[PDB]
């Protein structure tokens, strides 16, 4: 087990540090420790090897100390670019090598978006075949957290419930959507159903009806 | 000679300059006694960890032959110099057999190694193709072709040179320090035994 | 730690024997090659012999191979040389070298000066080299006729040390040691300032202290 | 036996300049066992290197020590006034067997100071004595060269005068030269000029000091 | 120049096998060590097996021994990553890396600079299903889209109109649902007057199920 924070925050032109605690068969015990940079998408890149020595062509913000059972990958002037997944490593006296729960690095500054919501009924198609789903789509917000809340009129709604994972879309923003699936008898026995959308504080609810 | 002499250990505790790790040296010590209590009894030193054979007790026992093997590394690699131990100085420098019968001596020489402006003579080797096998010696300096294209005997994109500098500078920190390793390996065999203690 | 420390100079006539001893400290002493080495006056450093207390075989220059012993003496950290049939040539100083199989360093003593005459140990007369009366002036003292050496000189008590020039002493014909001590001052404080020279013979316990006046 | 011969035998160089001084060994000796001394006059030699290049405590890095087998070398990078000196080579080991090398003398090279000449009259009180020491004295000179003829009634010496030379002198690197003619009293009322001459390379002339004996 | 691409991955029940393969160019892969990372999507790495130039020393993660086996084959410079006893656990994306320099546990000692792009491998108890469109009817814009529900695996291809409406369409990120299939959503949006003027047609296309669906969307 060689724990790292979880995600890592700060903005441009500051300088932050992730933590990677192991034990003394690991990252306490041999100077082989390793830093990686993880974009979406792409193969981890070596930034860091044996704690400080960086490899050829890597920025020299990018400093790697060791504390004993904790390594620091220290990266200074933060910009945009370094917005990714950092994963230490370190040998183990078993001769494996281990790997670090991962810190999301976020570089701040970004101005909030408010997502748009859009609330689909079930179609007259579906509920001809005996189902019910309820369609909540949610675009155009960051950062990518969101939190999603079903209604029936002002009751909550327990299951049926499956939400995405935020992910991004082109113009660099994240999308997610959330779908509740119903019996049409439980549809037409509400007078409403509601999308309730919270993100960064502030909740987006669009209502569906039966009969309107 | 073959009539009771000093073994000379002077020349290899107290040389002016010690051997790079990867190019170890070996000096083969033999008919002669010496008083080990000068050894066990000194304060001057930062690592003295017997295997096989207590410190305290090497006048009382002799040997058939002895061999001391001497070098240099720096100071956080001085805990892979013992048997059983795995690392870039274990694997790819210099390496003790897992039964190995001796004393593993280490102390700082940031005072004799070191030098204003960092001390490039040490050096070790980065990697071989395979571990080293015990009391092996590799001197190679054949440029690697990690790569597509031939090297042809110059350092490039995928051309590495085996052997780097260690970087000695007197304000390191203490594990990034030089200090200087004395392997004694006491070899009890069939023979008779000629190195003993007094 | 580790110090050798000889025993004091000696004088011996022709023919006699001396032996001098060389005490160590440190516990290197059993393990360690302890030689002997000679310097006569206005020689080098001669190797006379050697010998490892551990194993008390000691080997010997060919120069040296009849008239000189070099023993050891483990239960008390002593090494020692006995040269027999002692000449004037043998009148030199003596320092014990050792080598401990720990180190390459060598530790020495602090020498042990053996005259060798039978000119018995005698007083220096003190006579004056007085300052001639025809910007600078000379003016010295003629310490002549001692045994052995050395003797020691001051100018005022110490209070005059600069332009002193204090040559190292000849041995004459007559067997005694001769030198002159000289100083040049100012020629206009000849008249003003008092020079006497001190001089010590610690071997014949004598102090003299001579006043050099202008003739 | 092995041999330790040095060279040269003497190093006449200046304040300031680098020094190369060699021992040469007749078979090859491991270089663990060499060592190099300074030696001032009146003192006990100096450890210098030992193990061919290892400075005792308190030797400055201008002094270094390098060769192996049969060639060893003494450097000194920039001599200092108290580095001109007398240097021994030493061959030893973990055995009862050491040489030395004869050594080589390192002496400053010349500026031109010529030799203040004195002489002096034997004293009344050595008279009293039956012996008379006529002391000639060649002051705060440089080079060492110089040569002293005692003239008695104008009838060149020989052979009853001893000559003593201070060595460099620490501070302004001048040699004194001492030549004590020996004359017992007979003799010395025998003769009326007394003279020593000196003949060195600061004077354009050979200089000529004297005294007529019974003058004040 | 250096490179490390993977093969064979894909689809396997719980308790089923597969086989994956690295292969190497650009390097003499006769005297290096390489190795297997796989990567959570959506989390974080964890390292798999090892082996050295001439296979005489083989490491495995617990999580996997016992079950995985490595190989290779330096003839055909070729890495093999054979898996069985397989579980929900072991769905990954599987990566092909080594480091710069020879040398067993060199790959730790200087960090592994040549990684391969990976491969991925999905455990699940799953035959191919096909999606459901369902028209999402439209309530001076409006938003209209179409639903494509139930479905796997991935993935599903949504256009409109046969692709000459690309203005204004957003087709979203599918779901994982519980049951173990994947539904998603695409929408337009189109002005308010062209409602009873332009006619508008979702286009789905599941390869996996061979599933072409073309469904009209429009006002209720
Ligand atoms: C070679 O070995 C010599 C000798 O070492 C001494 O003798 C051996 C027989 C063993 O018994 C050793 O345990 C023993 O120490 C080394 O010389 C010694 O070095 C030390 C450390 O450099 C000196 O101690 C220092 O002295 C200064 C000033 O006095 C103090 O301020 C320090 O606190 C420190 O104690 C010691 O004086 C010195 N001894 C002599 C006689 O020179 C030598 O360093 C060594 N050389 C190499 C290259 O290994």
């Amino acid at each position: 087990v060689v724990t790292q924070p979880a995600s890592v925050s700060g903005s441009p032109g500051q300088s932050i540090t992730i933590s990677c605690t192991g034990t003394s068969s690991d990252v306490g015990g041999y100077n082989y420790v390793s830093w990686y940079q993880q974009y979406p998408g792409k193969a981890p890149k070596v930034i860091i090897f044996e704690v400080g020595n960086r490899p050829s062509g890597v920025s020299n913000r990018f400093s790697g100390s060791k504390s004993g059972n904790t390594a620091s990958l220290t990266i200074s002037g933060l910009q945009a670019e370094d917005e990714a997944d950092y994963y230490c490593s370190s040998y183990t006296s078993t001769s494996t090598g281990v790997f670090g729960t991962g810190t999301k690095v976020t570089v701040l500054g970004q101005p909030k978006a408010n997502p748009t919501v859009t609330l689909f009924p079930p179609s007259s198609e579906e509920l001809q075949a005996n189902k019910a789903t309820l369609v909540c789509l949610i675009s155009d917000f960051y950062p990518g957290a969101v939190t999603v809340a079903w209604k029936a009129d002002s009751s909550p709604v327990k299951a049926g419930v499956e939400t995405t994972t935020p992910s991004k879309q082109s113009n660099n923003k994240y999308a997610a959507s959330s779908y509740l699936s119903l019996t049409p008898e439980q549809w037409k026995s509400h007078r409403s159903y509601s999308c309730q959308v919270t993100h960064e504080g502030s909740t987006v609810e669009k209502t569906v009806a039966p009969t309107e | 000679h073959h009539h009771t002499n000093l073994c000379p250990f002077g020349e290899v505790f107290n040389a002016t300059r010690f051997a790079s790790v990867y190019a170890w040296n070996r000096k083969r010590i033999s008919n002669c006694v010496a008083d080990y209590s000068v050894l066990y009894n000194s304060a001057s030193f930062s690592t003295f960890k017997c295997y096989g054979v207590s410190p305290t007790k090497l006048n009382d026992l002799c040997f058939t032959n002895v061999y001391a093997d001497s070098f240099v590394i720096r100071g956080d690699e001085v805990r892979q110099i013992a048997p059983g131990q795995t690392g870039k100085i274990a694997d790819y420098n210099y390496k003790l057999p897992d039964d190995f019968t001796g004393c593993v001596i280490a102390w700082n020489s940031n005072n004799l190694d070191s030098k204003v402006g960092g001390n490039y003579n040490y050096r070790y080797r980065l990697f071989r193709k395979s571990n080293l096998k015990p009391f092996e010696r590799d001197i190679s300096t054949e440029i690697y072709q990690a790569g597509s294209k031939p090297c042809n005997g110059v350092e490039g994109f995928n051309c590495y040179f085996p052997l780097q500098s260690y970087g000695f500078q007197p304000t390191n920190g203490v594990g990034y320090q030089p200090y200087r390793v004395v392997v004694l390996s006491f070899e009890l065999l069939h023979a008779p035994a000629t190195v003993c203690g007094k | 730690e580790v110090q050798l420390v000889q025993s004091g100079a000696e004088v011996k006539k022709p023919g006699s024997s001396v032996k001098v001893s060389c005490k160590a400290s440190g516990g290197t002493f059993s393990s360690s090659v302890i030689s002997w080495v000679r310097q006569a006056p206005g020689q080098g450093l001669e190797w006379m012999g050697g010998i490892i207390p551990l194993f008390g075989s000691a080997n010997y220059a060919q120069k040296f191979q009849g008239r000189v012993t070099i023993t050891a003496d483990e239960s008390t950290s002593t090494a020692y040389m006995e040269m027999t049939s002692l000449r004037s040539e043998d009148t030199a100083v003596y320092y014990c070298a050792k080598v401990s199989q720990w180190a390459l360093i060598l530790f020495w003593g602090q020498g042990t000066l053996v005259t060798v005459s039978s000119a018995s140990t005698k007083g220096p007369s003190v006579f004056p080299l007085a300052p001639s009366s025809k910007g600078t002036a000379a003016l010295g003292c003629l310490v002549k006729d001692y045994f052995p050496e050395p003797v020691t000189v001051s100018w005022n008590s110490g209070a005059l040390t600069s332009g002193v020039h204090t040559f190292p002493a000849v041995l004459q014909s007559s067997g005694l040691y001769s030198l002159s001590s000289v100083v040049t001052v100012p020629s206009s404080s000849l008249g003003t300032q008092t020079y006497i020279c001190n001089v010590n013979h610690k071997p014949s316990n004598t102090k003299v202290d001579k006043k050099v006046e202008p003739k | 036996a092995i041999r330790m011969t040095q060279s040269p035998g003497t190093l006449s160089l200046s304040p300031g300049e680098r020094a190369t001084l060699s021992c040469r060994a007749s078979q090859s000796v491991s270089s663990s066992y060499l060592a190099w001394y300074q030696q001032k006059p009146g003192q006990a030699p100096r450890l210098l290197i030992y193990g061919a290049s290892s400075r005792a405590t308190g030797i400055p890095d201008r002094f270094s020590g390098s060769g192996s087998g049969t060639d060893f070398t003494l450097t000194i990078s920039r001599l200092e006034p108290e580095d001109f000196a007398v240097y021994y080579c030493q061959q030893y080991g973990t055995s009862p067997s050491w040489t030395f090398g004869q050594g080589t003398k390192v002496e400053i090279k010349r500026t031109v100071a010529a030799p203040s000449v004195f002489i002096f009259p034997p004293s009344d009180e050595q008279l009293k004595s039956g012996t008379a020491s006529v002391v000639c004295l060649l002051n705060n000179f440089y080079p060492r060269e110089a040569k002293v003829q005692w003239k008695v009634d104008n009838a060149l010496q020989s052979g009853n005068s001893q000559e003593s030379v201070t060595e460099q002198d620490s501070k302004d690197s001048t040699y004194s030269l001492s030549s004590t003619l020996t004359l017992s009293k007979a003799d010395y009322e025998k003769h009326k000029v007394y003279a020593c001459e000196v003949t060195h390379q600061g004077l354009s002339s050979p200089v000529t000091k004297s005294f007529n004996r019974g003058e004040c | 120049e250096v490179q490390l691409l993977e093969s064979g991955g894909g689809l396997v029940q719980p308790g089923r096998s597969l086989r994956l393969s690295c292969a190497a160019s650009g390097f003499t892969f006769d005297d290096y060590a390489i190795h297997w990372v796989r990567q959570v999507p959506g989390k974080g790495l964890e390292w798999v097996s090892g082996i050295s130039w001439n296979s005489d020393t083989i490491d495995y993660a617990d999580s996997v021994k016992g079950r995985f086996t490595i190989s290779r084959d330096n003839a055909e410079n070729s890495l093999y990553l054979q898996m069985n006893s397989l579980r929900g656990e072991d769905t990954a994306l599987y990566y092909c890396a080594k480091s710069s320099f020879p040398g067993y546990s060199s790959g730790w000692y200087y960090g592994l600079d040549v990684w391969g792009q990976g491969t991925t491998v999905t455990v699940s108890s799953a035959s191919t299903k096909g999606p459901s469109v369902f028209p999402l009817a439209p309530s001076g814009t409006a938003a209209l889209g179409c639903l494509v529900k139930d479905y796997f695996p991935e993935p599903v291809t949504v256009s409109w109109n046969s692709g000459a409406l690309t203005s204004g369409v957003h087709t979203f990120p599918a779901v994982l649902q519980s049951s173990g299939l994947y539904s998603l959503s695409s929408v337009v949006t189109v002005p308010s007057s062209s409602l009873g003027t332009q006619t508008y047609i979702c286009n789905v296309n599941h390869k996996p199920s061979n599933t072409k669906v073309d469904k009209r969307v429009e006002p209720k």
